[PDB]
Order: C-alpha cells, then structure tokens, then sequence
DNA sequence: TAAGCAATTCGTAATCATGGTCATAGCT
DNA sequence: AGCTATGACCATGATTACGAATTGC
C-alpha cells in the first residue's frame, strides 16, 4: 500500500495545472523518496522533470517503489474539483488498477474520495547528471511571464543574452526588433533580479514553449534560469520547499 | 382516369420522367474511354465476387398460394370452386388465382377490380387466424431447420444443407407418413421439399409451392415458376446457374421494382443478359447500393448463408377533416393504441414521427426525437401535438384538409442503452 | 395594466440570469398576488417551477390576470443593461404585445420596450406529497459539488443515509465519492432523514440548476423514492425557484 | 532628428488602442506644433482628427517638418508591451524609416524599432463650423449608453433639447429610449441653440468610445447635417475628435 | 376516390460538442 | 486600471436526426 497525505491541496493543483497542454501521459515513480516525474512531451525537446521529497509531506508511507503510469490530463480534471486550502491523501493498493485521492476540508464536514483509472508505459529515465554552468539569472515570475508574452507578439524567436550587468531579451520580428533590458538589484522583497556568471551567454530559444513553461507562474514567485554553451537552458521553479520543478529546452541550431 | 389519385401519380410521372431526363443527359456526357476504368473496377470485383461463389448450401423458399385466401379457403369449404377476394371497396390484400388470370390482382383498389367481375364477392379478413396457421407450418419447417427464417407470416427461408446428409442412414417408415401409411418419399433433395410440401398439405388442408435454390432470390423466383401448388429446382454448378440468369423479365425479381423498370426501359434493359451488358453505364449511372445490387443480380449472387424489430406504427386513413379540435382528438385515438400494442412487447420507445397525408396526396413525416423513453398514451400525444401544433399552424390562415394520419414509435434501443432508462416527467405530474 | 416596481434590481436580473440556459422561453402568469412561472424545457426531463409574490415588490398593483410569453434571451439581453442598483418598473398594459421596463438609476432614466409572443405551456405540476430525505446544505458547497461531479461522468448518485449523505459519479476516466458528513451560522448542514435512498441523475441539468447560486446562501435537496428530485433555493423575503428533475434506470 | 518624450505613457496607449480597431495605416505629420492626424476610415465614413501639441511633452525636439506611414495593428501591438506607469520617447530620423520607441520605467526600459511604410498622403481640412449643440458627459456614462444600444439596433437617433438629451434606437425588439436630464467633474452640460434630431449609426460609435479611458468627460458637438464631432480631450496635451456623418 | 404496415436509401439540416474570442468583474 | 477568471457569444465539423421516395406482403 501506499498512502501521502499533504497539507498544502493547492500545490497539487498548480503542478499538475503546468503540465495538462504540454504532455498528456507520464510515469509516477511512487518510491520510498518521494514522487518524480519524467516526460519529454508531445514534440520530445522539452524535458519535465518534477520533485516532490518525502520530508516535505504531512504523513506518508510505502515500501513497494511502484511505477503508475498516470494520464494528466484527466488526472488534472480531477485535481480542479478540489478546493483550494484542502488537505489530500493519496492511496494505492500493489497490484492496483485504480488511485484514491482524498480531499479533506479543514472545515472538515465535506470529504472528498476519488478514484482515477490507470494505465501502463514505459518512459525513458533519460538521466541528467551533474552539470557546472556558465550563468545564473533568478527573477520574479510575473516578470518573466510578462516578458515572453510581450516578445511573443512581435517575433517567434528570442536571443538571450547575458552580461555582467545584466540581461537583454531580443526578439526580431516582421514588424521590427522588440528589446528589453535588464539589470541587478542593489539592496532591495521580491523585485531582485541577482545575475550571476562566469561567462557571458548569447543563447537563442523558440516561444511556443516559453508560453508553455511559464504556465507554471503560480506555483512560485521566483523562477531561475540557467545557461551555457552546448546544454540546454534550465527553467526552474521552486515549491513551498518540498523539492522542485524543472523545465530543459535546448538551444537552436 | 382524371381523379385526383390520378393527379399526383401524374406529378409524380412527372417527376420521374424529369429523372429520366436527368439521367439521359448525364448519359450522353460519357465516352469510349469513360467505358474503361469503371469497367474494368466493375469486373475486377466481379472476379472477386463470382471466384468465391460459395454455393454448397441449398436454400429453399416456401411460398403459398394465394395465401389471405387459401387460409379462407381451408376454413371456408362453400365455395372451394369460386374466385374470393379478400378486403373491401378500397384496397385488396391478395385475391385467388380463380381471379389473377381475370385482373383481380393485389395493389389494385376494390372499384376497380369489382367493375371488372360482376360475379364476386369481396369480404373483409380476419386477421387473427393466420397468426395461428402461420405458427402451426412453422411447427413443421422447425423440424427440418431450426434456424428458418419466416419473413412474412408465409414466406419462409429454410436451409437444408445439414439435414440431407443425416437423412440417409433412416428406415422406410420415419420417411414415411400418413394420408390424413402413405407414399413414401426418398432421401433426393427434390424428396425432402416434397416431404415438407406433404405434411403441410395433410397438416393444415391447404397447398403450398416451394423453390429450390442454391442462393436466396434465385429461390424467391424459383417459387413463382412452376406456381400453383409446384415447384421447381436449380442444381449447384457455375453453369447451371447462367442458363436460368437469361430470358427473364425484371419485373419478376424482387429489389427491382416498377420506377427502377422504367429507369432501365431508358437503357435497353428487359433481360438480365442485357442488364450484365452495361457494367460501365450503370456502375457510373446509378448510386453506390444500386449499382452494387445491379452487379450481384446481374452474376445470380447473394446470400449463401442464413442469418430485432425496429420500428412500430399505426397509421389510419378516413374520410375529408376541416376542423381543428378533430385532429388533436384523433392524435390521442392514434397514440393510445399503439401505446396499447407497444407493451405487450415491452419496448421502450425514444421518437415519435407523425405522418399526415393531404386530400391532394401528399405525405408530410414530421419527427420529433425526445430523450424520455415513451410508452404510455400520454407520454406519446404530448410529443405528437407539439407536431400537428407546428404543422397546423403554419399555413397560417387556412386549416389541413387531411385523408390520413398516423404515428411511429422508432429507435428501440439496446442492452447497453436499456440499463440508463430515463423516464418522462408526465407520469409524475397531475 | 400590470405594473411592479422593484427597488432591489438584481433580484430580477439573477432570476432571468438562472433561467436563460436551461429553458429559452417561457409563459409567465402574472395574477393579483405575484409572478409564476412553469415551464419544463425541450428534452421534457426537468421542470422549474418559480413563484414571487406581491410582497416584496417595493409597489406592485396589477388588475386582471396576464399571460406573457417571453423569449428569455430577448429578456436577458435587454436586462443586462440596468446596473445592480437600477431601481427596474416592469409595465405592461393588457392587450398590446409590448412589456416596457422603465430602469432608474439611482436622472438616467431608460425606457426599454420588448415584444411578447404567443406560447402555450403546459399548464400542469407536480402535486403536493410528502419527502423522505431532506438536506439542506451551504449553496456555494452545492453549486460546486454538481459542478465537481460533471468532470467525471453524466450520472450522479446522491446515496442518503443519517449520518451524512454522499455524491458518485463514475465515468471512463474513473469515479469520485464526496461525503458530507453532519454538523456540530450558514454553513449548517441539517439532514431530515427518514429512509436511506440511494438515487441517480443526469448532471447536465444538475449544473444549470446551480445557475440561481447568488440568490440564496442555503439549499434544500428534497429526495424520495420513485419521485423526482427537487433542488430548492429561496430568495429572500420574496419566493421560491425550484427545481425537479428525474432520475436514470 | 525628432524626439518626442511624454511623462504619462498610458496617453499613446488608450489613444491608439481607440485607433487600431477602426483605421489601418495612417500618417503622423511631425512638427514644432507636435503630432498631427488626420485619417479617414477603410469605409470612408468616419474621420479621425488627433492633434497632440507641444506643451505637455515633457521633451519636444523637432527641427525639420516629417511624415511618417504606420500600420496602426502593428503599432497597437508594440503599444500593448508597457506597463501604466512608464516614459514614452518616440522617436525618428530622416536617414531611416524606423519610429523608434523607448519605454523606461521607473530599471527595464523597452527598445522597440518598428517599420515604417510610405503611404500616399491626404491634407483635408475641416472648415470649422458654428455648432447648434455641444453636451458635456462623463465618458464611461456615454460609453455604457452606446454599448447597452447596441443590442437594440444599429440606428440611434441623438436628440438634443435644453431640459434633455435623448438617445432613441429601434430593432426588431422595441426602442430603447435612453434619456438624460439637466444636471463635480462628473456632470451633463447641455450648450444648446436650436433643438436638434439627428441619425447616425453605432457599429462605428462603438469603435469611438474606445477612447473612454483617456477623459474623465466628453463632449459631443454637432450641427444641422454637418458631421457631428465626438472629441475626447486629453488634459493639456490636445485631443482627439471622432467626425462622423448622418444617414439619409 | 386509391390500404396497412414495416424496411431501406440518400441527401438535407438540426443540434451538439468543441475551442476561440470578448466583456465585465473580482482581485492587485 | 491591469491580471486573471470566467461566463456569454460565436465559428464549425459532425454526428445525428428528418423527410421524401421506393420496395414488399
Ligand atoms: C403483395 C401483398 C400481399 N398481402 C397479403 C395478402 C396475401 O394473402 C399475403 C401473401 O402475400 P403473397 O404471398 O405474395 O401473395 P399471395 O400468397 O396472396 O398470392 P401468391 O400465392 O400468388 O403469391 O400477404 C397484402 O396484404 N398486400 C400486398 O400488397
């Protein structure tokens, strides 16, 4: 058997709201660590790779590492029937067809028990092993989300380009090359745009996906992205401190 | 004459022969090379048609003769010499062949028949005793097939391709029965019909012709050649079965049947010879279905092994209606017989399709599909006056001047839709 | 001449905002002690039965009984223009073919004139019996449970008991069971159970039920056996929507 | 070399998000009066007149007399990547076809460099007429009333007394008959000489009323078969007026 | 003054389920 | 007043329903 309970019921229904229109089936490897994910999607360039630790949960236990292979798109339509500051348990028998989840109000008068029907894949563990970078850049979320929906007006490609005082995003178009630059913060909440590197980056990146991945704006009010030659850019969210989010794409040509 | 019967049966004749000209238009429009490519599509399906033409069973039709009237006559022995005629002053069902050589025919009304034979008599049926004698031949075709196939209260396909074989290793008195022992009949396939035509004979009093086929409508036509009180038989080989193919009308096969005769009178079509020697006209002329029958009656092809309801109405004719509160209190009439006759079967209906016929013959099918299942005389007529409601009051300022009217439970539904049943909300309301 | 002057303007626009998606038009019956309305939609599975009486019209005068058909689509785009403090006059003579609605803002005053038509709708319901299952429950709990269901599949089980009461749905993509469990001043949850009855529906016309959720806070679900289901909702100090709907097998 | 610096960004935006639905490409006449244009509609029935001067620029700089061609959608949609609060420099050279556009805010700036186009210019002037009635409305008042008479028909007949200003339609409904009566900022003044009852069509209205979040007000003016104004006044940088002609 | 059922054929057209867009409003 | 939610309105294949015409027993 396998039952986790999980205080926070609105974190479930944010990472499985980023990753409802990008993939529609994955392997849950539910193991005695906690739960992962791993799926390129429907186009196989953008690696998800998905955390959620053991140490962060209200109560869990399991012994059989099982591996369901989990639809997201009707476990997303499940997942929107729960409300926001609920309480959800997880549960599943070894040879199990099905899976529970358990919504539970604090108000504690309304409980919830639903049980989606599986499936079975095989994914590729495409293991990423341990990589040294060339820049760092961490940001606000509603920043960057603002900034990849306003170059996506203009072109469909963006160059990233990263300096010791910062970072210009730089979309050509038909209708005339869009820019916006930005820089450090010194000695400021959430507004903090700290730039880190060893060497400069001049990266180019497509904005199909850059509409997609930062469909993961809620989760997180800092996102990171990573850089260097010759390794795909690494777009990372972090969660109320259970584990974390990552996004690959790679660069063009 | 110049009735008004006579008036749209001519805006009809009308209108097929627009079709006629339809078609001859479009049939001049092709060539020589557009006699190629669909010619040889045609007859490369009829290699794969006629190369598998399994034909190791043998079919047999059973007709009657004069059926309507036979089971009068067996129960009517007065006028055992006479010509009887079957319905009353306005249609026919089936009349006797004392009275099929004079004109007395079915499909014919009865003013015009009656005018043609002042000494007749013409007394309506009862409907009742058939359903009976029916079941009682049908206790005698079970026995040599299960699996037979009655498609009307007399026709019945039967299939004795097992029941021959397991007929040799019998005595001399189970092949033998008794005039109502009697002549003893062999074990030849022409035997086991003739066995069959016997005990119907000396188990109802009545006759019965019958056809023996290789194939299904060559049995349906088979049992109209040697008709009264015969029979007739093909023999199963390739040839044998283009040797009967030609010489024959098409108003003999069944499928083909008096505006699809004069659509091929166009074409130079009387012989099914003929009807084979226009593969690229026709499979380019008619429509897909049509010309896929045209194809398998054309080689003596079809059914070479044997095989619910769908559909049940009430429709009923009267005489001129003018007024407005009659036809919403005849609907009711119309809705509660059939809500009679639908349980007795236990079908849950889900559509209901009025059907109105003008006093200038014109039919009008409204439907209407609900998701309530319907079975009861109110659960129907709440949904069929919401019809004679759209199609009273759309001719505005003048009422239906109506001859028939007539509703039709449709969409019986499974076993995996009979298990989510919903129910109207009129049985709850008061 | 009919006549109704409403000081609370989004009474009105709620009523013809819950009506509008289920059934498209309507036969109101206007007579000396409010408005009703009757009406089942096209599918003849459900029935919305609607009464507010002359009480809590801030002026209501009418002289002889009117019949006003309704299209409620015409009603819910000319509706849609007062604001949600429009002081709304309803008139209507008795034998002209337009309804006036006079809005007042609270000088800009509008003049809204709508044509009627003529439908019959039938002029029957459900008579008066008695209920053996009673809950009454939070409204916004009810609104999202018919509409956390729909998800699912398009057959819900509401399953009664005393303890609680419990709501399944199973569809192809798997099923879901959501238990309310009894109460220990509008989140009260009180359960007039008789006989346990287990029941099933079709969502489809539970979800535009929950379309009258902001006039009330509390609901009352009144089920049986072999009798529809009716999901009550009350506005306040002035009536009634209810609604009846069928159940499956 | 024109440069051309505002200090309250969100006054271009609501001007060409008012522009971009009703005319496609248009000229902008650059000069030591400020930005000019005068367009007409791809249906040649309404005009559009915005005259921006050069006072509340808070950096003007224009030594040669230029025109520019732009396309408004591409303009808009450059004009929809700045926040309320940023500092427009637009800018050009006449040794490029490029509008250059600075957004800074208050440490991302925003560097835009769209094409231009040539297009074959049309001066008309307006003669200036003597108007019967000017009425003064709170623009979001205005901008419910054409909306909400939208649904109605497409036929409104402005009626103009001095106790009132009465909007009538019709449609295959029934009239809806706005009215509004003799009455801070937020107040209906009624200017009138001679009463006045005249039909224009709101399919273009609608495109008009665009512009409510600019002004607080607005003011219709209109004459006798004259082509009514509908002019949305920035404060103390100019404005922007709508012409459009009566039916029948 | 020309039936009574049933079954089947094709082409028309009604309704529905679908995602996209727009407007108005709760939240920022 | 922008962001986001979200409900009304709308394009639109598409399955499903409608209807006349034709064939039989
Ligand atoms: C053809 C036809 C038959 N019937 C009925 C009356 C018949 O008694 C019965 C059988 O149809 P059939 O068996 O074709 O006709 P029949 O047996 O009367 O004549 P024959 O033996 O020459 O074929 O079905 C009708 O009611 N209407 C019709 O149009």
């Amino acid at each position: 058997m396998f039952e986790a309970r999980l205080v926070q019921g609105s974190i479930l229904k944010k990472v499985l709201e980023a990753l409802k229109d990008l993939i529609n089936e994955a392997c849950w490897d539910i193991s005695s660590s906690g739960v992962n994910l791993q799926s390129m999607d429907s186009s196989h360039v953008s690696l998800v790779q998905l955390t959620l630790r053991s140490e962060g949960f209200d109560t869990y236990r399991c012994d059989r590492n099982l591996a369901m292979g989990v639809n997201l798109t009707s476990m997303s339509k499940i997942l929107k029937c729960a409300g926001n500051e609920d309480i959800i348990t997880l549960r599943a028998e070894d040879n199990a067809d099905t899976l529970a989840l358990v919504f539970e109000a604090p108000n504690q008068e309304k409980v919830s028990d639903y049980e989606m029907k599986l499936m079975d894949l095989d994914v590729e563990q495409l293991g990423i092993p341990e990589q040294e970078y060339s820049c760092v850049v961490k940001m606000p979320s509603g920043e960057f989300a603002r900034i990849c929906r306003d170059l996506s007006h203009i072109g469909d490609a963006v160059v990233i380009s990263c300096a010791k005082d910062g970072v210009k995003f730089s979309a050509s178009g038909e209708l005339g090359n869009g820019n916006i630059k930005l820089s450090q913060t010194s000695n400021v909440e959430e507004e903090a745009v700290t730039i880190e590197m060893n060497e400069p980056v001049q990266l180019t990146f497509a904005l199909r996906y850059l509409n997609f991945f930062t469909k993961a704006t809620p989760l997180s009010s800092t996102v990171t992205l990573s850089m260097s030659a010759d390794v795909p850019l690494v777009v990372e969210y972090k969660i109320a401190d259970m584990g974390h989010l990552k996004y690959y794409l790679a660069p063009k040509i | 004459k110049g009735s008004r019967f006579y008036g749209n049966e001519l805006k009809k004749e009308k209108q097929v022969n627009q079709r006629i000209e339809n078609m001859m238009q479009q049939k001049a429009q092709i060539t020589s090379q557009q006699l190629r490519k669909a010619q040889l599509q045609v007859d490369r399906f009829a290699m794969e048609l006629e190369q598998s033409r399994n034909l190791s069973n043998t079919i047999v039709h059973i007709d009657m003769d004069a059926f309507y009237a036979a089971v009068e006559m067996r129960d009517n022995p007065e006028l055992k010499d006479k010509p009887i005629a079957v319905g009353s002053m306005s249609m026919l069902s089936t009349s006797n062949y004392h009275a099929r050589r004079f004109g007395v025919r079915a499909a014919m009304p009865g003013f015009i028949a009656k005018r043609l034979c002042p000494q007749l008599i013409i007394v309506p049926p009862n409907f009742d005793k058939y359903r009976a004698v029916s079941k009682e031949v049908k206790e005698i075709l079970a026995d040599y097939d299960p699996n037979f196939m009655a498609m009307s209260l007399d026709e019945a396909y039967l299939n004795i391709t097992k029941h021959l074989e397991e007929r040799q290793n019998w005595p001399e008195d189970k092949r033998r029965y008794f005039i109502k022992n009697s002549v003893v009949f062999g074990t030849s396939a022409q035997e086991v019909v003739k066995e069959i035509r016997f005990r119907i004979e000396q188990k109802t009093t009545l006759t019965a012709s019958a056809g023996i086929a290789p194939n299904t409508m060559l049995a349906k036509v088979c049992s109209d050649k040697n008709k009264p009180n015969g029979q007739y038989q093909i023999l199963p080989n390739r040839q044998a079965v283009m040797d009967f193919i030609k010489d024959l009308p098409i108003r003999k096969v069944s499928g083909i049947g008096k505006v699809t005769e004069k659509m091929l009178k166009a074409l130079g079509i009387i012989t099914c010879t003929e009807l084979y020697q226009q593969r690229a006209l026709l499979s380019l002329l008619f429509s897909e279905t049509s010309w896929h029958y045209f194809l398998h009656i054309s080689l003596g092809l079809g059914s070479t092994h044997l095989t619910e309801r769908k559909s049940m109405s009430v429709e009923r004719t009267f005489s001129e209606i003018n007024k407005a509160e009659e036809q919403y209190s005849l609907c009711q009439e119309l809705c509660s017989e059939l809500a009679q006759d639908l349980q007795k079967e236990r079908l849950k209906g889900r559509t209901v399709t009025i059907k109105l016929k003008n006093v200038n013959f014109e039919v009008k099918t409204r439907a209407s599909t609900v998701s309530s299942v319907v079975s009861t005389a109110e659960e129907i007529f709440a949904i069929a006056k919401e019809l004679l409601k759209t199609e009273i009051d759309a001719d505005f300022p003048h009422p239906l001047r109506l001859r028939l009217m007539g509703v039709r439970i449709s969409s019986f539904p499974n076993e995996e839709d009979r298990k989510h049943q919903q129910r109207s909300i009129i049985g709850f309301l008061q």
